[PDB]
């Protein structure tokens, strides 16, 4: 799994 | 389909949203009233994202605010979910297999699944397509969704307010990407002879967030700013001291171990972490300080003061004498009488409790500070790893000075750990008012059941079982809740449990601590 | 398999006390 | 403070109180009303108190009137405190030692104690620069306070009857600055052949304030002109043939002797003292004369006339039978039997309570006579003692003629007494409807205890212990109300209590009765 | 030390009967 | 303590 998201950061 | 277009009926029917243009001119409204009253400044725009003719789950509203960076434009965006109860998403099907029977289990999709990396390149694509800027760079400033069962006609306060935090957001983003000073604590120290006292405090009905959203929240721990000279004027008036708040409930696991260390082990969750109202400012740098204030609530012991009973009403839901029931003893400790007080209390405590607690906080990436979870939850596993640790360990370093290697070593530890935990995010209402649905806990579940373990023990199961699907431990979950709460529970989100190191906390209080910090109190 | 308890959370413990200047 | 402007995001919040201009807008519109339909004059001004730019603890709203005496300008203001609930004051602080443990104490602060003598001053001085009257004499006529939890979208009548009453007293604070003829009963006289008769009533109902305020009232003690005639005319119809009315309750105290003379004594608390509605004029000589009612309810021991039972319902608040726990036998006497009745209640009253009653006032320094209970709060003991006791003298004086030394020896007798007892103001809302807090008193409390005599002491002793500090016994109070009532409460002031002297009340009723004053009844 | 009662109310005492004229 | 507040008479 380890679903990830949009990050401003990178 | 095209059976409409096969026998054209006159007439329409259905075919529209309308949660999407109500709330717009609500929002239109609102601004206008808030730029005649000098409260703003027209330099950010309000559009829409309409479902129909973007092929997307949920219509969105967007608040676009855009400047200028070295002659390259640069767009922020704060978009706003607007789930609809009038339509229904087609749920995700999973297969299991027992011996030599399948079945199918029909899941239920929430707002963060919607919210994926395709809608959020075609609201970028469709933003930069509207603003005349097709190269323009975009930056995230963080989702919010406008929970269900609202009515928008008598809420402008909060959508009010909703909006001038998105704006602060917007601003936020927009100056760390352009590149401002750091916020440092060397810059506290005010040169007038003040200091700076930490105050706790138990409460017993919920924090309310932005919107409504009822938040448990036993412990608060907040920071002020003590400046009591000498004749000091201004009786009974303060000046805004405050700068801090960090809302902590405590909650017991039991290790296992079959029948000198106690049974049971005492964990604390964060649930919120926020500033001051005055403040607003919000930079990462004031995160870590203001999460610094997690720790000083061990001086005294003070994440057990909830626990002793309180003297004249018993709501039975947050007994502690139900932990007597797998005790040596099989019957229950009988608290509300004349003989029991603290005598003995810390004897108890002593006798079934471990000394230390345990430090754990509720992420959620949809949240107020998702921009900050979700770079916890990265920095916690997965493919950027090492890149969310850098990134913090350089924050930790700009807030007071540097040197932070002295007290961690990111490259041989690590900084947060998963624990592989779903919460559900909800709201039900109590006879009284409305509560939060996390009110429902170890020690909730145990009075509930007076004496069947096994009902007890499949409900502790139902939350960490490693071996268990999770989608069966949120059916198990799911329906436990309307088994002892009520028929009143309104989901609303769900969010993720994880385990700060040990030794993290510990190093970074220390390094607070030597970098001219000095905090008193009781 | 029956679950029985959470075997890991007692790796991480903190060993000191809060530090105030009071 | 800095924080903000060392950032500088865009965009405001929170910073303003919003309970102010609402409240001004809203009494400006009454005003206008009112002066259009010739009900007032256009001559008083109305003013708002800011606490932000004054940094005081509560806003204000301050009605001014001012005149010219002998070239002289006076200025009459009439303070009306805006408490609100959005915000929190600072507690205070206070530490108390136990054998080898201190502690510290979170008080409570009322709106009695924001209303200081520095408060005042800033108030005449902002109005006295407002007006552009730098030396003007500023004199105070009374603050009232506008409860909290109070919608003034609904509440208009109230608001109307305030500011009507406000403007009555700041001319009646004139006039007497000003000097007028004093009111006496040689007056009253009228010289056409009628009598002034005094009617006691018995109540069940709480009274209210002229802001809804209840106020408990179980005795009702009214004077009247009768002028029956031999062919009267107006049958059925009455001219306001009604001048004074005095709301009392007795309350039971016992004496502390180990176990012929009764147990128990009644003590008469006078809650509320005031005119007729029709009179607009409120003079320091009317107040005396209302006064002189109370001593008349002992003609007929009319006091005791309320604790008598009530047939078909019971409250079982107010039983009388709660008073033989104590007694020579452990059981409770069981009224709402045939066999009982008022054969053997007159044996129950001689043989328990004893047969000379006590008078007693609840004196509040925020209420609408406030002028008159800050006098008289004064004159029970401080360093204005002297003054006090001679401007009393002088106004009984001037009422009634003269020659009060013959009766009352102001020079080594007290007038009145403090009994080292702080009461708070409150109300609770019944299921019927809301009622008042002091209904909880010693026979409420040993109701609602049967048996337990130890928690009954523990409760009286929360009261009036001289060794504890005031501080614990307004916790044990304000814990006790929350045991027993219910969950509703919500305290709205503070009142103090004394005893008035033996001789004084016999000395009055001599001097009224000799001066030509006649009042007949059953 | 534990309170008892009130030894200070009972000094003040009506003594007579109210006078009204009937 | 005995606490004073203002008063028009004096």
């Amino acid at each position: 799994q380890y679903q990830t998201g949009p990050s401003s950061f990178y | 389909g095209g059976i409409n277009s096969q026998f054209t009926r006159s007439g329409n029917v259905q075919g529209g949203d309308a949660r999407a243009s109500e709330a717009l001119t609500v929002f239109t409204r609102l601004k206008e009233q808030a730029v005649a009253q000098q409260d703003l400044a027209d330099d950010f725009s309000i559009l829409r994202f309409d479902r129909d003719q973007h092929q997307v789950g949920w219509s969105s509203l967007v608040i676009a605010k855009q400047i200028s960076l070295n002659g390259q434009p640069v767009i922020a965006v704060r978009p706003l979910i607007l789930p609809n109860n009038s339509i229904e998403l087609p749920k995700r099907k999973t297969n299991i297999v027992n011996g030599m029977q399948t079945d199918v289990i029909e899941s239920d999709i929430d707002v963060g699944t919607v919210f994926s990396a395709q809608y959020f390149n075609r609201l970028s694509t469709y933003v930069q397509n509207t603003l005349g800027k097709p190269g323009a760079k975009v930056v995230l400033a963080g989702p919010f969704p406008i929970p269900a069962d609202l009515v928008l006609k008598d809420s402008e306060l909060q959508l009010r307010n909703l909006l001038i935090k998105s704006v602060n957001a917007c601003d936020d983003i927009l100056a760390l990407h352009s590149g401002e000073r750091p916020f440092t604590i060397a810059g506290l120290k005010g040169q007038q002879g003040e200091t700076l006292a930490a105050k706790v405090d138990i409460r017993t009905q919920p924090l309310h967030d932005t919107v409504g959203n009822p938040i448990r929240a036993d412990i608060v721990v907040t920071t002020q700013r003590v400046r009591r000279n000498g004749q000091q004027e201004n009786e009974f008036y303060e000046t805004d001291v405050k700068l801090n708040q960090v809302a902590m409930f405590t909650n017991l696991e039991r290790t296992p171990q079959a029948q000198t260390p106690a049974p049971w082990v005492a964990s604390v969750v964060i649930t919120d972490v926020r500033n001051a109202d005055g403040i607003q400012a919000n930079t990462p740098e004031m995160y870590w300080f203001a999460l610094s204030n997690a720790f000083r609530s061990t001086h005294g012991h003070a994440w057990a003061r909830p626990f002793l009973p309180m003297t004249g009403v018993a709501k039975d839901m947050k007994d502690i004498g139900a932990l007597g029931w797998m005790s040596a003893l099989r019957n229950r400790i009988d608290t509300k009488a004349a003989n029991f007080d603290d005598a003995q209390f810390g004897q108890l405590m002593l006798s079934q409790v471990q000394p230390n607690p345990v430090f754990q906080i509720d992420l959620n990436r949809m949240g107020e500070t998702a921009q900050m979870d979700s770079l916890q939850l990265d920095a916690a596993g997965g493919p950027n790893a090492q890149k969310a640790a850098a990134t913090i360990i350089r924050q930790i370093n700009n807030l007071g000075g540097g040197g932070f290697e002295r007290f961690f070593d990111h490259t041989t530890q690590p900084i947060l750990e998963r624990t592989g935990q779903v919460i559900d995010l909800g709201n039900w209402f109590d006879g009284d008012e409305k509560r939060d649905r996390r009110d429902l806990d170890n020690l909730a579940a145990l009075n509930a059941a007076e004496g069947n373990e096994n009902e007890f023990w499949g409900f502790y199961g139902a939350q960490l079982n490693p071996n268990l699907h999770p989608d069966l431990r949120n059916r198990q979950s799911r329906n436990y809740d309307r088994q002892y709460l009520g028929s009143t529970v309104t989901y609303t989100g769900k969010a993720e449990r994880c385990t700060y190191n040990a030794k993290f906390i510990e190093a970074l209080d220390r390094y607070l601590a030597e970098a001219g910090l000095q905090i008193t109190m009781d | 398999q029956r679950f029985m308890g959470n075997s890991v959370i007692g790796n991480n413990m903190v060993s000191g006390q809060a530090q105030v200047h009071s």
